[PDB]
DNA sequence: GGGGCGGGTTTTCCTCGA
């Protein structure tokens, strides 16, 4: 369940990064040495995602990868991205903050996963444009 | 050396903006540590960067130099202070890159003869033979006075953020190094022109401070023009390193005067003068020249 | 000896830098172990290295020596303190390398009569006959006070852009605010005195003649450190500094004042100084205290007002 | 005997060094076995060797002996403690080597009337008739407290550059921060007493006369160790030290206080001291405690304030 | 095995990062790792270097005929051209590799040894062709 | 092809031995009873060779012994050595590790060849200095 | 709009005796 929480936080960070086109929040999250820095990023990334939701540029969907998987569609600057997985719940944020209060290592783990998701999606999108 | 501390009173201004979130423009804020009877508190307070002040000062210097006749660079003629950093700027200006360390001085002199801004404000070249010139004018962030147990500063939203506060800031300027190469080496042709223009360059640099001391800086002045007013100002002219006390405590003129006297005593100084402008009726002391406006201060400094 | 403890309050500060990642300039950070009511904890706090303080002190000493006529080395005339480590420096200055161990003292004297910086801050030469000279001024890292359960320090990042009419220019700078404390030690009884053991060598008479001036210059050079003239990025990030507490002790025996971590560190160090003078059979022990925060001091203690008075008293 | 346990808190520290790799200077590290709720684990933690502490103690003893008029050896006058191991040292000092076993005592006395360092710290001579003398002061490695499940220690590397106007100058330094603990033992009842068995030899009367002064100097020399004057790289990496807890026991019988690893190690050692005095038929057992962290102490225990008071009480 | 395929793809990533940066420092850190922290830090830093090479178009995926087409990565560094044969790791390969490291840090040494072998063979071949020309 | 791989591994071990002036890695290789010991030596010897390459003290060359043969020049402590043959490829290391996973005998064979190469070169270098 | 450059360490000692 700890890995599932970390994976859902990583999906939130990856969606926020792909939508904003800025690594700054993921950099802040992966370099955090206090609960203050982690919590500030968790707010700021959700505030970016909230704007994308209100603009209908961020939406939940299902995608067939032959069973349907939960996904998040992100439209940014005319690029379309799809992140596979769920976004964190309020309980996931609270349980993740409790994990951070024990060990800030979990912020680095979530940041490393988020950057991996974003890099793979950006590479695939650039390859399809070149073809 | 000319050092100074100044206190301003600003109401309903938005002069420096930072990264915007959603449809809201954010004013710059910084943390500060404040001492109270119960202990220490960490408070977030609006601030203004020093780079904007430097930009305004350099723009005023460019205008004054162009009006006078001193040389100005091609790019610097436009308000874009990239200076001689990248190869493209050198190509546009038409200056050969340095070959080795021995030639560095020559390169510096050449640049120093094509742009007054590159002389007063310094510059940096990165490459096989890097070159440097530290700025002759030093500024810092603008922070409201951290006096008492209450910070006299407010910030609100209107979306646009608007603030109000009692700001303070200090500045330094060394006029004894203007029109002087900062690299060690044998003399090269062209220094005679620098010696000739030293006086004019120094006068222009001194004059340029009027813009900052008057309140001509910051952005968003088209629709959010602020209402500024001068309250207290201290300026010191010496021949040895010195720095007046920050304008946080109510009594910072007397302390800086006493420290100036004792510093002249200790460091075998020869010249030490102080000028004070007071409008809030705070303690000053004795044996100090009292002026009425900033123009008189500028005239006296020039004289 | 002269041993001092100083407390400073600095806001919106960036004087020391480390390796940069991307477009972000980072501030030096170090781990600290702090005691709270629940036990012991480890935290990461911004710090400032002591090498910057040493460089500022040596530059001020160079300026004072040049103003007062004392000899200054050719390479040390420019603010590059390579001293006499490599052979290129020796070739530039023009000093022959030592031949054997017995000649080492001579070499030391030759280094000591040309640059005051080598005499005060020590030097090293590596080779067939290595020569060592320990620095006569000792400093340390600048750490904020570890008082209570909350560390009075904070660090953040700031956003900056460069204007251009033809976009094709964005960076971040780390800024900290804290209440720093640091201590220093300087033994003036060994200035202008050779350290390598051996026989008498011609040229020590000049050192004996210049000893008083060298000691006076070394004492004067502390004004820059006690005032706040150190660190980098002062062109656009000039910090706001304010002295809060200072203790200076002059003794004829080794002594170390208490670190400025607790609110009561002046009475304790004065009592310890008295007892140490009693137990170690000393003959001189004086203390000077500068207080601006209204904390407990004690009784029978000289109280000053500024730092220049302290410098004058130390010189006299 | 005098047995002590001391706890220190040190931040931004590098006093002990080991072999260097590339441009990196490394800090000494050792393995430790620690007990957690899940069992036993092995960790690697920075440590400080006891030889540096012994060198600092011996240097302070040399200084005190020279100040008080006690004899000091020629080689030991310079801070080089080779003592009388090799034949070159004997030739320099001017002491004839022992002939047979029966002469060994004489040689020991000749060594013992010239250098207090050989008397206190022991010495060795290897040859046809080897001579041994065990040190009267015993120290150990400085290890951080192994309390709880998390070790309160940290180590990192720092980046430094040397400035030069003609690049053709980069190094790294290891810095640690921890809460160190260490214990020491010193038996003053055997100072200025020959150890080799044999017959009476002329010159023991002078040793009996000087016994009191030697004991006083040996007791005084502990002030440097208890204050924090040890280790290297103090010119640019001066550490911040602060005493937290200290226990000192004076007994007429062998005894060892508990290590400073658990939060409750004063009450336990006091009870053990009382029971050991009861069971071993002793006649003297005194304890002194210095506490600055508000931990449990006990009842009927003398409480001091500084270290100088402890030194004075031990001397008296 | 799928574990060997993951290790081989991690080794390709390390070799690409080494050839592009001309620095062994990340491979040295990876092969000397004694904790998951050191391994994870290198996995980020090497991917950050590869990301810069991708954005500059100095690192690109390609196919090469060695008579079937094999997946490869072209790397341009300091006017040298290198070609690493194989795939780069997926996000799932990084996650499965980190799980293998949480069980046994030996797999970081195995990947480091393979990465250095790939880089050495490519550097030797590139120096030989320059000496012949 | 197995003998060619073993010969190229032996050349790598001989180059590492001549450059380091230490037999310790060849001793460890020839006494290996596990894939762990073999793989550790293959890394450590290549790390030594990498330092010699970066210092330009190890370089590939051709030598006429009347056709040109591939060789490796090694400079160590003012001595010059030349090992005739190629260094192993990444594929040779991988195929050799697969041979070791079947039979650790191949590490002993490569070690015996490496020591023979190094001994012959050291003997020839000492003879030329005595003349 | 996703920075650039110059630096990646130098000596000295490699155990003595029954």
């Amino acid at each position: 369940e700890k890995e599932n929480i970390i994976g859902r936080i990583a999906n939130l960070l990856a969606v926020g990064f792909l939508y904003s086109e800025s690594p700054t929040l993921v950099d802040r999250f992966a370099n955090a040495l206090s609960k203050e820095a982690v919590t500030k990023v968790l707010y700021d990334v959700q505030r970016i995602v909230q704007m994308g939701i209100d603009r209908s540029e961020i939406a939940t969907t299902t995608i067939t990868i032959g069973k349907d998987y939960p996904a998040v569609n992100v439209n940014s600057s005319g690029a379309k991205y799809t992140v596979v997985g769920y976004l964190p719940t309020s309980q996931d944020i609270e349980d993740f903050l409790r994990m951070i209060e024990e060990d800030v290592y979990y912020a680095r783990k979530a940041g490393a996963l988020a950057m991996s998701i974003a890099n793979r999606i950006k590479l695939g999108s650039k390859q399809s444009k070149s073809e | 050396m000319i050092s100074g501390s100044v206190r301003f009173l600003v109401n309903l201004e938005s002069l420096n903006g930072v990264e915007s979130i959603g449809n809201l423009t954010k004013h710059r804020t910084a943390p500060v540590v404040l001492k109270t009877s119960t202990g220490y508190l960490v408070r977030y307070v609006p601030v203004i960067s020093g780079e904007a002040l430097a930009h305004a000062y350099q723009a005023s210097l460019v205008d004054i130099a162009k009006k006078e006749g001193l040389p100005v660079g091609s790019l610097s003629s436009q308000y874009e202070f990239i200076k001689f950093s990248t190869d493209e700027a050198l190509k546009i200006e038409g200056i050969k890159e340095p070959k080795d360390y021995n030639d560095a001085r020559r390169f510096e002199v050449e640049v120093m003869l094509k742009d007054v801004i590159a002389d007063v404000g310094g510059f940096m070249y990165a490459g096989g033979a890097p070159v440097r010139r530290t700025s002759r004018i030093k500024l810092g962030y603008m922070i409201p006075a951290l006096r008492g147990d209450e910070i006299p500063a407010q910030l609100e939203a209107q979306n646009v953020e608007v603030s109000s506060a009692l700001y303070t800031f200090s500045f330094e300027l060394d006029e004894d190094l203007i029109a002087v190469p900062s690299t060690f080496g044998e003399k090269v042709k062209g220094e005679e022109e620098l010696e000739r223009q030293k006086a004019k360059r120094v006068k222009s640099a001194i004059k340029a401070l009027y813009s900052l001391l008057s309140g001509n800086f910051g952005g968003k002045r088209s629709r959010f023009l602020p209402s500024m007013k001068l309250m207290s100002l201290v300026v010191t002219k010496t021949d040895f390193p010195f720095m007046p006390e920050p304008a946080h405590d109510d009594d910072y003129i007397k302390t800086t005067i006493m420290r100036l006297g004792k510093a002249k005593g200790v460091l075998n100084g020869n010249l030490a003068k102080a000028y004070v402008i007071n409008n809030e009726g705070i303690e000053v002391g004795e044996g100090v020249t009292v002026l009425s406006t900033v123009e008189d201060l500028v005239v006296k400094l020039e004289e």
